[PDB]
């Protein structure tokens, strides 16, 4: 199903 | 004959024949009485009536 | 008939159960009102304060200030020595010490005497 | 009681807002991008790597440095029974003095 | 969890579902703008009840304050929607 | 691969008190001169599969009869089989 | 960015004074109430009730949801004892005075009769338990050059 | 949680409040649906009976026992819903929402993936900008002098304009961000 | 010894001559490669110590304090290189020198032979200290923090200057080998009293003990990171240490004058840690925290038995790091919010997990978790304890609890939960706090491995 949504999530690349 | 036998049964046992106070000897058995009870509640408000969860 | 419910200081009465807001006067609704209104002006402003894009900070709290001041910085300009504050400070603060000098005074004379004595069984007491 | 015409002109045009924003979270199909670079088998390999080595390591460190000190690794001495014969010495244990056997 | 994504036609139908089986009030007559006072002569403790119905039946609490306030099939749904974030 | 099927509620007016303990609700409530008018609202409860309920005792011996099944024939085998 | 004013203040004996602290914590002038003037430093501050704050309404809608407060609302004195992490003043289903008497209740009952129980034990009807080598004397302790008094068991 | 609260709460409230809390205890304390149907059907009876009284003195002095009678049989643990502020799920995933402004310290080669909501983002961005501008306005002259009375917002009157002070209500997390 | 002392002294020109740009570069990696030459004095040997010349000399005392002094430095450097991105180049390189000049006064007060040069060094180690509070301090209140700081030190070792003077007029010598090997008894009389009490008070209004503790809060909040770290890491085991090492010809006197101060101190230890419940700042809880586990160790060396001097020294070097990594992390949490208060922001760790562990990691570390050095000084010092009297177990385990209670409480309220709506500008952690945090809590697991090297002489 099409229906994936965005993971707001705080800056994990530093 | 299952797995909580071989060690409930021979707790009791040698609970029931040891020179030990009587007020723990009391206490252990109604202490078992209620297990067999609450598992009674256990299966039975949740197996047994008509179910409850939405629809 | 039923029994009452008594409240105490750490199981306080429920607001049902509470007669002040069965008697009500125009006061009361009064009172009320004043209450509504500023909690709403405070409300008001916070969220004013809180919805603006320009903003890019903490909002300075004047309570939490506030009740940190109070609860550090102000304690002793506000303190006199009273009767009650007098006796707190010295039961408080010296009785426990006391206690304890006595009870391991008398706890190490008893342990000396017996060494003294020699009927303590020291044996394997290597470390100490 | 109920609504009044404010708050219900407020709480649609809020809903308008919020599923507008719901709908502008999902993710299209070039949405995620990753940027590609690289500088019984299973089963096999991993009692090689994770249960073999192990074992060859710990068995090393066991019999040539643990026992090389005394008393490192103490092992409580085997139960001897009437009857049984010793390994080192070969002498037979003597049995029981016949008790009377009934039932 | 594997719980469906309900949606907007899925909780309207729920809601009619629920409110149909309210014998009160005759399944002909209600519809999804219809109201519970006025259109349905429907007392407010019989408002009560038909929101605790939804409540059972949803899984959810509506908290009191804004239960009191609900008086149409719609504007159930809307709440509905609006606490369980549905898109469409 | 999700739960997508585009399920249909069933017809409101398959669910009836008819069948189900809620006569003697609906009785007693009559005798004293009330209705419920939530009484169909939960037939389905009682209309289904979950019409058939088992007692406590029944429901400890779940296998009992296969397990008995086993049982002798595995008595008579070891009768058979040790007489020799 | 706070002025002087602001800050909390020494506990004022004048209706003026008073009502100019009220206005201060945000707070109406008859429901604003200073600790009492003792030795100790609350000074003015207001007594806020001893109502915890994990029973605040749940649904309203809080600034801090966690604390269950709102900005800008006068702050109890021992806020950090009461912050749903800690001692809670939530009406009980049962009277405290009640709850205290049938729990200490049980407890003594308990402890008394454990004590009668030791004082009537329960036991078999058999004799002591009977080891053949002097009842282990060896086994237990040893001491083999004492040539302990020899007990012999009695067969019956 | 959604509506503002009143300064008081009428006697309709009251007893509407004390009806639903009453039918609930009686739910939890009647386990099957039978037994609590015909006993919620009593309680309704019983609590129509006064219904047509007209003096506020004795309705008042009503209620009261009524309250009284509710805290003697309440039930000491009632049934509460998971998601309710006393479930046993009420704020499982508080930990999980995670605030919309943390987008705007994520690393470039991190907006680098997602470009397109990124740019949706840009959008209601300045969307925002524009709409606080006006609504500042529109509260500052819409508002009474002296100060608010009640916490409730008017909506937006013009065609352009938003309801004041949405950023936050819209911009709501998520029931289960993940 | 000279070849730490000269470098140290270097460091100085070193900054002075230095880039407008590149002073922090330098400092960093030149106190660095100092450690590195400290290192070497950590392999003593069970005989006497090694007696550099005749003003100089290390014992296994001396080594762990000397090695974490030369080791402080390089973390003080990266603290302060975030709040004085704004200040002139002439004070950025004033602020150095007063670090570069508290560690040379710390390197040769640790090993001091004669008892009067180390007297002088460890006053002189109080006016870089007292610049550093009262210079670069945010609060109001830096100034009469220093003023507490100073007199409150002061008051307590003036008299200790006189007794000093008097002993080396009776005894004839003040070097430490002289005074230990020509020991003998103080006779029980009330001049050996006041000088016991004269000889004592100096190092024990320092460590602090409970009751004259009043300076190290203040100190302790209104100091910068720096000074906050340099005192709760180093410049309170200065009193340990001084009394550890002046014990020596206060017998048998000590074995009826220890009572009042062992008893304050079994007492505050309790009074600080439930003190700690109830505090509304981090500083100030984690200042409260270095004085309940100063007054363990000051119970410590007032035992007087070797397990007690072992669990000293352990507890000691571990509270030092364990402070110093705490200090830290608040000092990342008020840069952010500019607000130092504990209820104020909440729910942290949802936008910084990293920085969550490293929380979590001090928190449990400070909980005397074993098999971690904190714990193996807090058991030895229990089980000398407990060997002085069987009643302190009481006492020593309502501390335990309440060091936990506070520990964990201090965790939770600023990293679980729900976080702050108004606060926008947690930036995600640079990596120079997080090279900090690991480069503070890494030597503490390792010194795990290897106990032997901070259990001081009596190992
Ligand atoms: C190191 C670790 C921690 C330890 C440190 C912490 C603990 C140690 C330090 C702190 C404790 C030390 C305090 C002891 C002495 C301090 C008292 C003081 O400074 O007086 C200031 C203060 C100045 O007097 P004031 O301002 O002119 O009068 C104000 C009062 O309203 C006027 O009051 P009043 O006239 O109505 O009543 C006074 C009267 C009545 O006293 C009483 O009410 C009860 C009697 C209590 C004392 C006798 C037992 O007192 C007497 O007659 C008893 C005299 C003996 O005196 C008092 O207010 C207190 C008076 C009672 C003295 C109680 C002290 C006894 C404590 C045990 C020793
Ligand atoms: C059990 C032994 C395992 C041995 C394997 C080797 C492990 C070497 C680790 C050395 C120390 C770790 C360095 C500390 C900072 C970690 C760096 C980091 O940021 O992590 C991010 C990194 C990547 O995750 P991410 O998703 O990118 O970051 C997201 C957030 O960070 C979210 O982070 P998170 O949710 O994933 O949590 C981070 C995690 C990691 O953070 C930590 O808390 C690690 C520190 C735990 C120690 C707590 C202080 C207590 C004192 C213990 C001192 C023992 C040290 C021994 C020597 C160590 C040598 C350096 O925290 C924990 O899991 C809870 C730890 C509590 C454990 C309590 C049990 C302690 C005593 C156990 C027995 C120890 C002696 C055994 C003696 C008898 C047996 C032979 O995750 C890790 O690297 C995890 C490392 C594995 C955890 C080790 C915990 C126990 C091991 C302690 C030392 C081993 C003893 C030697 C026995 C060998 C056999
Ligand atoms: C496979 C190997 C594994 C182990 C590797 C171990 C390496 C250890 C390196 C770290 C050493 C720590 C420093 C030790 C300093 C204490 C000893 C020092 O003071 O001794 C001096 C001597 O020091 C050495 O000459 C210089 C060592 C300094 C450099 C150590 C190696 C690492 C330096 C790294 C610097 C940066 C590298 C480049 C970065 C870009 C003076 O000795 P002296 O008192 O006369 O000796 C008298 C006795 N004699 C006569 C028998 C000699
Ligand atoms: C406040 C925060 C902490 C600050 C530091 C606290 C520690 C300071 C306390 C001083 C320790 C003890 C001082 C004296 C100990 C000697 C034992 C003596 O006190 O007991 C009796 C002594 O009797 C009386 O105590 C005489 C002294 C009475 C006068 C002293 C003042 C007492 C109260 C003052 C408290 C103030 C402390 C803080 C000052 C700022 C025993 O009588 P005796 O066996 O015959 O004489 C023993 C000595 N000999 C053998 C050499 C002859
Ligand atoms: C001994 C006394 C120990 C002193 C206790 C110090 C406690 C103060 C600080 C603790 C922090 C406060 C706190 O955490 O909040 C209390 C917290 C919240 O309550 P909840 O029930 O979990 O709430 C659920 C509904 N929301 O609850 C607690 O943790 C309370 C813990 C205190 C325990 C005190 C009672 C201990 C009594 C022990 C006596 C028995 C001795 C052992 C007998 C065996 C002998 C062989
Ligand atoms: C944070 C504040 C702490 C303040 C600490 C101040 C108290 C320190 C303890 C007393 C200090 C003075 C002691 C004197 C220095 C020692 C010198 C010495 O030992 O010589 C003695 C001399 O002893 C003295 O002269 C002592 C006189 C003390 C005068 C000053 C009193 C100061 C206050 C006394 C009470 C304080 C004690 C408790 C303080 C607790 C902290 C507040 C020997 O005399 P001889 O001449 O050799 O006689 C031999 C022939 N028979
Ligand atoms: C197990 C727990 C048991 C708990 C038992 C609780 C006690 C039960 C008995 C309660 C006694 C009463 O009814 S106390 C009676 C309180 N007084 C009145 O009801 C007077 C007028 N009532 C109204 O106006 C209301 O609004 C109303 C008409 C009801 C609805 O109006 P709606 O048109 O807006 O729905």
């Amino acid at each position: 199903h099409g229906k994936r949504l965005f993971i707001i999530k705080p800056s994990g690349f530093y | 004959y299952l797995t909580g036998f071989y060690s409930k049964d021979l707790i009791i046992e040698a609970v029931n024949m040891s020179y030990t106070n009587a007020w723990a000897l009391l206490m252990t058995l109604i202490a078992t009485s209620l297990t067999a009870a609450y598992s009674t509640r256990i299966i039975f408000f949740a197996f047994l009536g008509k179910p409850r969860f939405p629809p | 008939s039923f029994p009452k419910y008594k409240p105490s200081r750490l199981a306080t009465l429920p607001a049902t159960l509470d007669p002040a807001e069965y008697d009500i006067s125009p006061e009361t609704r009064k009172a009320q009102a004043e209450r509504l209104a500023i909690r709403s002006r405070l409300k008001r402003e916070y969220l004013l304060q809180y919805n603006d894009p320009n903003r890019l900070g903490v909002i300075e709290d004047p309570a939490l200030i506030r009740w940190t001041y109070a609860r550090s910085a102000n304690i002793y300009p506000n303190f006199r020595p009273t009767p009650k504050t007098s006796l707190l400070g010295a039961l408080f603060g010296i009785g426990p010490l006391f206690f304890w000098y006595y009870v391991f005074k008398t706890d190490r004379d008893k342990k000396e005497k017996l060494i003294q004595e020699g009927k303590l069984d020291q044996t394997f007491n290597i470390s100490y | 009681s109920g609504y009044t015409p404010d708050e219900k002109l407020r709480l649609q045009q809020l809903r308008e807002l919020r599923r507008r924003w719901l709908k502008d979270q999902e993710l299209s199909p070039r949405e995620p991008v990753l940027p590609p670079r690289r500088v019984t088998y299973r089963h096999s390999i991993f009692a090689v790597t994770h249960v073999l080595i192990p074992v060859w390591i710990i068995h090393y460190y066991l019999k040539y440095h643990v026992t090389a000190k005394p008393y490192t690794v103490v092992e409580r001495k085997p139960r001897i029974f009437p009857g049984d014969t010793i390994l080192e010495t070969g002498e037979v244990i003597p049995l029981m003095k016949e008790f009377p056997d009934q039932h | 969890s594997d719980a469906p994504p309900l949606t907007l036609e899925a909780i309207k139908d729920r809601v009619l579902y629920v409110l149909k089986l309210y014998d009160k009030i005759d399944p002909e007559k209600l519809s999804v703008n219809s109201h519970f006072m006025k259109d349905l002569g429907l007392d407010s403790l019989d408002q009560v009840e038909i929101i605790m119905a939804m409540e059972d039946e949803f899984g959810f609490e509506i908290p009191d304050i804004d239960a009191e306030k609900l008086m149409c099939p719609q504007e159930i749904v809307d709440y509905i929607a609006d606490k369980k974030d549905v898109y469409e | 691969e999700h739960g997508h099927s585009k399920m249909e509620l069933p017809d409101y007016k398959q669910w009836k008190i008819e069948g189900t303990p809620l006569e003697t609700v609906q009785e007693k409530l009559a005798a004293r001169g009330l209705r419920d008018p939530w009484g169909r609202n939960e037939a389905w409860r009682y209309s289904g599969g979950f019409a058939n309920n088992v007692s406590f005792v029944g429901a400890l011996l779940k296998g009992f009869k296969w397990g008995f099944a086993a049982f002798v024939v595995a008595v008579g085998a070891e009768y058979y089989l040790e007489s020799q | 960015h706070v002025t002087k004013d602001m800050f909390p203040g020494p506990y004022p004996k004048t209706p003026e004074e008073r009502a100019a602290a009220a206005k201060k914590y945000n707070m109406r002038v008859e429901d604003y109430e200073p600790y009492p003037d003792d030795g100790m430093g609350y000074g003015d501050y207001p007594k806020l009730p001893d109502r915890s704050q994990q029973e605040r309404d749940p649904w309203y809608d809080w600034d801090h949801p966690d604390l269950r407060l709102n900005w800008g609302e006068p702050i109890h004195w021992d806020l950090d004892m009461y912050i749903r992490n800690r001692v809670d003043t939530s009406p009980t289903p049962v009277s405290w005075n009640t709850m205290c008497k049938h729990l200490f209740g049980f407890v003594a009952f308990m402890l008394f009769m454990f004590w009668v129980g030791e004082i009537y034990p329960s036991y078999q009807p058999v004799g002591p338990k009977q080891y053949p080598y002097n009842d282990l004397y060896l086994e237990r302790g040893g001491d083999p050059t004492k040539e302990p008094e020899p007990v012999v068991h009695y067969e019956i | 949680a959604f509506s503002a609260p009143a300064a008081y709460l009428t006697h309709q409230q009251k007893v509407l409040r004390l009806y639903k809390r009453a039918l609930r205890h009686l739910e939890s304390w009647c386990v099957h649906r039978d037994k609590y149907r015909y006993f919620a059907c009593l309680m309704r009876a019983r609590f129509d009976e006064h219904k047509n009284e007209k003096d506020m003195v004795k309705a008042t002095q009503l209620l009261r026992q009524a309250e009284e009678e509710f805290w003697y049989g309440q039930h000491p643990q009632p049934y509460i819903f998971p998601e309710s502020p006393g479930g046993t799920s009420y704020e499982r995933y508080e930990c999980y929402k995670v605030p919309e402004w943390c987008l705007d310290d994520w690393h470039p080669s991190e907006k680098a993936m997602y470009p397109d909501y990124f740019a949706k983002r840009e959008q209601w961005k300045r969307l925002r900008r524009e709409s606080w501008e006006r609504e500042v306005k529109q509260l500052q002259e819409e508002t009474p002098p002296g100060g608010p009375r009640t916490e409730a917002l008017p909506p937006a009157r013009k065609e352009g304009d938003l309801p004041p002070l949405w950023w936050h209500i819209v911009t709501r997390p998520r029931e289960r961000p993940m | 010894m000279l070849k730490i002392i000269i470098p140290t002294t270097m460091l100085l020109p070193m900054t002075w001559m230095s880039k407008h740009n590149m002073i922090w570069i330098n400092a960093t990696v030149h106190s660095l490669l100092i450690s590195l030459i400290s290192l070497s004095l950590l392999n003593q040997l069970g005989e006497n110590s090694l007696n550099f010349s005749l003003t100089f000399f290390s014992d296994s005392l001396s080594a762990p304090l000397l090695v974490l002094t030369t080791w402080l430095l390089p973390l003080m450097l990266m603290a302060s290189q975030s709040h004085l991105s704004k200040e002139t180049t002439t004070r950025k390189k004033l602020y150095i020198t007063m670090l570069i000049l508290l560690q040379l006064f710390l390197i040769m007060t640790f090993t001091a032979t004669e008892l009067i040069l180390f007297y002088i060094l460890f006053e002189a180690t109080l006016v870089p200290t007292l610049i550093i509070i009262t210079r670069w301090g945010n609060q109001t209140e830096r100034l009469n923090a220093g003023l507490y700081f100073l007199f409150y030190t002061l008051a307590g070792s003036l008299p200790l200057l006189v007794a000093l003077v008097y002993i080396q007029n009776t005894t004839g010598s003040l070097n430490f080998l002289i005074i230990h090997y020509w020991s003998h008894p103080l006779s029980n009389s009330w001049s050996n009293i006041f000088m016991w009490l004269a000889c004592i008070m100096a190092f024990m209004v320092k460590m602090p003990l409970y009751g004259l503790h009043l300076w190290l809060p203040k100190a302790h909040v209104e100091a910068p990171i720096a000074g906050s770290m340099v005192l709760a890491a180093v410049l309170l085991k200065l009193g340990g240490y001084g009394m550890m090492r002046i014990t020596t010809i206060l017998n048998p006197l000590t074995n009826y004058m220890a009572y009042p101060f062992l008893m304050l101190s079994m007492w505050g230890m309790i009074m600080t840690s439930s003190i700690c419940l109830r505090q509304t700042d981090l500083k100030s809880l984690i200042a409260y925290s270095s004085v309940s586990h100063m007054a363990l160790v000051i119970v410590a060396i007032m035992i007087q038995t070797p397990w007690s001097f072992m669990g000293a020294t352990a507890l000691m070097i571990a509270h030092g790091l364990t402070s110093s990594m705490l200090f830290c992390l608040a000092n990342t949490n008020y840069e952010r919010v500019h607000s130092r208060t504990m209820i104020l922001a909440r729910g942290l760790q949802t936008l910084l997990p990293l920085m969550a562990t490293w929380w979590l990691v001090a928190s449990l570390t400070n909980l005397a978790l074993p098999p971690s050095i904190n714990l193996i000084g807090e058991l030895f010092i229990i089980t000398a304890s407990f060997s002085w009297s069987n009643i302190t177990i009481i006492l020593m385990g309502m501390n335990m609890m309440i060091t936990a209670l506070y520990s964990l409480y201090m965790l939770i309220t600023t990293q679980r939960g729900k976080y702050t709506h108004h606060i926008n500008n947690i930036k995600p952690s640079f990596t120079r706090e997080n090279a900090l945090m690991a480069l503070h809590i890494l030597p503490l697991l390792l010194l795990t491995l290897n106990p032997k090297m901070i259990l001081g002489p009596l190992y």
